[PDB]
Parts: structure tokens; C-alpha cells; sequence
RNA sequence: CUUUAAAUCCUUUAACGAGGAUCCAUUGGAGGGCAAGUCUGGUGCCAGCAGCCGCGGUAAUUCCAGCUCCAAUAGCGUAUA
RNA sequence: CGGGAAACCAAAGUCUUUGGGUUCCGGGGGGAGUAUGGUUGCAAAGCUGAAACUUAAAGGAAUUUGGCGAAGGGCACCACC
């Protein structure tokens, strides 16, 4: 029942030393357990399955069908993720899809439109993503417009906490996995676009590896 | 049926009908 | 198993094929001296074959006298027993499937 | 059998059952509210694909 | 475009006109032959006279006898077959009467497993076929 | 009573006037797109449904009838521009 | 580096973060490079070039068993020496 970790990040988040996962996103440390997310995010992390499809390799004994399951994850205050797991039984494929979506959640920032009043509601710039042959655009919107898109990026943008935007899609958007990954790597690009208010020189604080290393090396071997 | 002999048959049919039209007048 | 010899109805008059054409179409010279292009049913597509010079229980159309529909195909012994009954006349052409006509 | 050219045979030889009593209307203020609260509050679907309101099983 | 001059308008307009002429849906609506060859002559519905009842077969694997009606038009005078829609409704139509025909739903193309038809039957003998099938009305003698 | 060339339409006001308030709300659908039944009985690649995939083979979530249910609801469905 | 559906590409790159300039050319697959009209040519034949009708597929890249009158190996006294 009780969790015992593998890496050092498990000790760092269980010894009441990592206050928030924004430090992990700042230092871009890789994550390899679906349970630091359980520690930092509570019941706000919903799970809704997108699509179940069969994939078939076929041999002399006929086709054997493993099942591919897309799921999209994310709390409604920021972070949103996606994960694809394919196996034979439906339930373990669904559970592995939840786990792999739970690892790869990306933080997002939200901007304004026209005037910078109140809490942010839309994406700050025009960002896109590239995978396969599909295009997903994220155009900022005036307040109260809502998300206008296909139902799958409607689900993704409502789950991510985006109140409103404008989209446009090009290409063979019938393949839902490629289209969902295009939306995922489009919304993950809302950081990687330098804006003039981020122009000042950053300061580097102490890394969490340097923060408690003497306690870390004595609390695990 | 490849395109070479299909073109040859259409050419022969066109030549035959053109000869029949020019000798019919 | 020896099935029961079903009889004709008003629209199931006895007929015999004289020549089979292509395109999945069958043509039979009926016993009333009429010719019908007789269409093969879904059950009779690949499970059984209508060979030539055999009697065919055709299905007539009540609104046109051009096409027929098939009801059932008969084997040789049931055809000979129906011949011995006398429902169909003496000018039938089985003749141990002769090709002369 | 008669022929294969008969029309309306399934319409012809089928059974006949008369109609029943008369239902109540109030222009959708409870006809759809009943199925809404059954779908959203009363009937709780188990984790899976879907669940319908006309499940006669 | 790829011809991108500031004083290039007539070349772009002529190229757009030619490449729009190289089409199918625009060429159907902006040519006289595509409407002249239409049996209705550009009309929605048309009336006709029944001359012969023809029964046609079906296409590949799905095989059934579909029953249609050969109609001669009033405004034009060409024999055009028409498919009676519902179950057992061929008993209503007799020969040498009046029938109202209309399209079946793909803008002038064969639909489903019936080979070589385009048009269905809506009204026969100046009464609706739906009321004849349902039982709300009855064919006058 | 009023309006109006004179009325009818509407507004106003007497006497009547709802408990299956019979003073009776229809149109297309129920496999996927596309909200809504492995319901029952009948013919069982026939009859038919189906704008597209496809359902019809005597275990029909699609045909033909009865029950329930969803959609807009005095409106709804179909065809041609 | 980057791009593409992928084979692949220092160009097939600098493309939703689209805009250096400028000719020809394609809108599902058949019908069909066919008929007619013009034009060129001794002849053969080149150039321009449809429609009616029909169909829900025709096509491009690539992974697993399949099958070779393709090649390369391994094993067996129910194959051989």
C-alpha cells in the first residue's frame, strides 16, 4: 500500500522539500513516476477517454487484435496531458493510458485580448503544432466567445482551463490520434514563443539537487 | 491491355472510319 | 433426404431451360409457348447450379409477361415422377439430357 | 408461395394490435426534465462506454 | 497566386476564369447542354403518364426485385422510369393515368442498388401516395 | 359599447362556459455519423429499409405491427436552384 | 539545421512564425486524348479539344504470416555417404 520510490525525486517530494512542481518545470527535470502528480494534484485531475480503436497484425493463425486507447488528462487550472497505450486487454490498456498521460502533463500560460484586466482567459499568442499532416491553430479571443473547434480540441481546451480561443484545421483530421497530438504539441508551445515582457535577464536560484543533497544521500543509498 | 495497343486499336479504328467517310463521298 | 414434391400454383407454371446465357441470367422456353428471361435467386447463386435441359419451377410476374423469377430446381428422379403424374404433357424433352433438342 | 412478384405480402399477412390509452403533456417542462434528472442524478452509469434511458434489460 | 505584381490584375482574372472553367460542378451549372439533357428541364417536380410497369433487378451481393414504373413525360415526351418508393404501393398505380414524379436525392445520380434510375414517385392520380399507404385517404374511382 | 362611408378584425363589458379538464398535438426516427431498446410477435437475401457504410440466410439492436424512449414542437419531413 | 504522408532531399530547406520576381499547367475514377469544327502535312499523322452516360471508389508510402518455374544458409540413419 505504502509507496517506496526508485529515483531521488521521490525522496525530494516525500521529505516535504519540493513545495511545488513549478520548480521541476523550471529546471526541466524528467519525471518517471505517475505519483508525484498524485502528490501535488488532488481530486482536480479528471480522466475522460477519447477513442478506442483496434489494430491488427495478422499471421498464419489469423489476426490477433490489440487495442489502442487514447485518453486526455488535465486539471482545470493549467496543466494538461495526453498519453497513448496499446495492449491486449481493454482495462490494462486504459490504466496504462491513464498512467502515461499522467506522466506527460505540460504547464500552460494564458494571456489577454485587447486589455489586461482580470484573470487571463485565452492564449497569449498564435501557436501551432506539427505532427503527421494536421494543423491546429490557437488564436486569441475576446471574452465570452468560448472555444470554437472540433469536439476533441473542445475537450482538450476546456480541460486545460482555456476559456476561449479561435482555431482552424487543415489536412486529414479524421485520424483522431494525430489530431489530438497536434493539439497537444500546439498547446505545449505556449511557452516556447518569446514575448517582450519576458525580455529581462533571468536569475538562477539554487537547484533542488544542490538544496538537500546531504540529507538525500543519507536518506537513500 | 496496356496503353500502346489500345492506342494502336483506336488509331486503326479512326483510320478505317476516316477512309470510309472519305470514300463515301 | 427425399423431400416432398411440391406442386404448381397460379404463378408457378412448369418450364424447362433450353439454353443458358451469361451475365447471371437464365432463359427458358416455357410450356405455354412463351419465352422468359428468368432471374436466379439469392439462394440459388452458388449453393446449387441450374444445368441445361432441366425443368425449372419458375416464378411468374403478375404485372408483366417478360421475366420469371425461379422457385426451385428439380433433380432427375423427381422430374421423372412428375412426368409420370401427367401434370405436364407428353412433349417434354429430357431424353437422358440429349443435345439434339 | 404463389410468386416472387407479390407486393405488400409482409404488409398483408401480418398481425393487428389496437392502440392504448392517452399520455400527459405539459410542453416539455417535465417530459425532458425527468430524463435529464434520470441521466444526471438518479441513474449513475458504471465506468465504461455509455448507458441509455431505454435499457429494457 | 505566384504572379504577384502590383499591376497584375487582368492576368490573374483571366487565369482564375480559365481555371474555374476547368471544373465539374461549375461546368454543370453554367452550360446549356447539362440542363438541356436533364429530363425535367430544370424543374423540381413533373407530371407524367404511365405506359408500362417494369420490374428491375438489383446490384452486387444485395439482391432483390425492385419495382419501378416507366413514365412518359408531359412537357417533354421522353420515356423515363420511376421507382415506386414504399411497400406494396404498386397496387395503387394502374396503366394510363396521371402521376407526379420527383428526384430521389443525389442531384441526378443512381442511388442504392437499383441500376439506372434517378427519380421516384410522390403522387398518383392527384392524391398523395403517403395517405394511400397510411390509410388517411383512399383512391377515388 | 367601440372601430368604420356602414359593418366585420382587435380592445372593453354583461348572462353561459373544464377533473378520461375527448375543450383528445402532430412530423420523422431508434447499428455508426446521429440525441434514443441486444423488447416482443410475423416473412425469414422474399417482402422491404437504406442520402453514405450497409441490414434482409427460420438467434433481424435496421424490414412489417404493439410497448417504452429521445428531436423540434403548431409545426415537421422530402425534391429541385 | 530544416521539410515531407513516407520513401527521401543541401534542396524537394528558408511555409499558418505563410508575400523576392516571372512563364506553362491539375481539380474523384471511367467515358477520352474519343466525336465534331478549325489548322498543318504527298502520305502516315501532330496542335487545339468536349458532352451525354456510369461508379464509390480509383490511386501514393510502408510493417507483420502468405506465395514464388528468385537467391543464400541450417538440421535429420523415419535423408545420404
Amino acid at each position: 500500500k505504502e509507496w517506496l520510490p526508485v529515483t531521488k525525486l521521490g525522496r525530494l517530494v516525500k521529505d516535504m522539500k519540493i513545495k511545488s512542481l513549478e520548480e521541476i518545470y523550471l529546471f526541466s527535470l524528467p519525471i518517471k513516476e505517475s505519483e508525484i502528480i498524485d502528490f501535488f494534484l488532488g481530486a482536480s485531475l479528471k480522466d475522460e477517454v477519447l477513442k478506442i480503436m483496434p489494430v491488427q497484425k495478422q499471421t498464419r493463425a489469423g489476426q490477433r487484435t490489440r487495442f489502442k486507447a487514447f485518453v486526455a488528462i488535465g486539471d482545470y487550472n493549467g496543466h494538461v496531458g495526453l498519453g497513448v497505450k496499446c495492449s491486449k486487454e481493454v482495462a490494462t490498456a486504459i490504466r496504462g493510458a491513464i498512467i502515461l498521460a499522467k506522466l506527460s502533463i505540460v504547464p500552460v500560460r494564458r494571456g489577454y485580448w485587447g486589455n489586461k484586466i482580470g484573470k487571463p482567459h485565452t492564449v497569449p499568442c498564435k501557436v501551432t503544432g506539427r505532427c503527421g499532416s494536421v494543423l491546429v491553430r490557437l488564436i486569441p479571443a475576446p471574452r465570452g466567445t468560448g472555444i470554437v473547434s472540433a469536439p476533441v480540441p473542445k475537450k482538450l481546451l476546456m480541460m486545460a482551463g482555456i476559456d476561449d480561443c479561435y482555431t482552424s484545421a487543415r489536412g486529414c483530421t479524421a485520424t483522431l490520434g494525430n489530431f489530438a497530438k497536434a493539439t497537444f504539441d500546439a498547446i505545449s508551445k505556449t511557452y516556447s514563443y518569446l514575448t517582450p515582457d519576458l525580455w529581462k535577464e533571468t536569475v538562477f536560484t539554487k537547484s533542488p539537487y544542490q538544496e538537500f543533497t546531504d540529507h538525500l544521500v543519507k536518506t537513500h543509498t | 491491355m496496356r496503353a500502346k495497343w489500345r492506342k494502336k486499336r483506336m488509331r486503326r479504328l479512326k483510320r478505317k472510319r476516316r477512309k470510309m467517310r472519305q470514300r463515301s463521298k | 433426404e427425399k423431400r416432398e414434391l411440391v406442386f404448381k400454383e397460379d404463378g408457378q407454371e412448369y418450364a424447362q431451360v433450353i439454353k443458358m446465357l451469361g451475365n447471371g441470367r437464365l432463359e427458358a422456353m416455357c410450356f405455354d409457348g412463351v419465352k422468359r428471361l428468368c432471374h436466379i435467386r439469392g439462394k440459388l447463386r452458388k449453393k446449387v447450379w441450374i444445368n441445361t435441359s432441366d425443368i425449372i419451377l419458375v416464378g411468374l410476374r403478375d404485372y408483366q409477361d417478360n421475366k420469371a423469377d425461379v422457385i426451385l430446381k428439380y433433380n432427375a428422379d423427381e422430374a421423372r415422377s412428375l412426368k409420370a403424374y401427367g401434370e405436364l404433357p407428353e412433349h417434354a424433352k429430357i431424353n437422358e439430357t440429349d443435345t439434339f433438342g | 408461395h404463389g410468386s416472387l412478384a407479390r407486393v405488400g405480402k409482409v404488409r398483408g399477412q401480418t398481425l393487428k394490435v389496437a392502440k392504448q390509452e392517452k399520455k400527459k403533456k405539459r410542453t416539455g417542462r417535465a417530459k425532458r426534465r425527468m430524463q435529464y434528472n434520470r441521466r444526471f442524478v438518479n441513474v449513475v452509469p458504471t465506468f465504461g462506454k455509455k448507458k441509455g434511458p431505454n435499457a429494457n434489460s | 497566386g505566384k504572379c504577384r505584381g502590383l499591376r497584375t490584375a487582368r492576368k490573374l482574372r483571366s487565369h482564375r476564369r480559365d481555371q474555374k472553367w476547368h471544373d465539374k460542378q461549375y461546368k454543370k451549372a453554367h452550360l446549356g447542354t447539362a440542363l438541356k439533357a436533364n429530363p425535367f428541364g430544370g424543374a423540381s417536380h413533373a407530371k407524367g403518364i404511365v405506359l408500362e410497369k417494369v420490374g428491375v433487378e438489383a446490384k452486387q451481393p444485395n439482391s432483390a426485385i425492385r419495382k419501378c414504373v416507366r413514365v412518359q413525360l408531359i412537357k417533354n415526351g421522353k420515356k423515363i422510369t420511376a421507382f415506386v418508393p414504399n411497400d406494396g404501393c404498386l397496387n395503387f398505380i394502374e396503366e394510363n393515368d396521371e402521376v407526379l414524379v420527383a428526384g430521389f436525392g443525389r442531384k441526378g445520380h443512381a442511388v442504392g442498388d437499383i441500376p439506372g434510375v434517378r427519380f421516384k414517385v410522390v403522387k398518383v392520380a392527384n392524391v398523395s401516395l403517403l395517405a394511400l399507404y397510411k390509410g388517411k385517404k383512399e383512391r377515388p374511382r
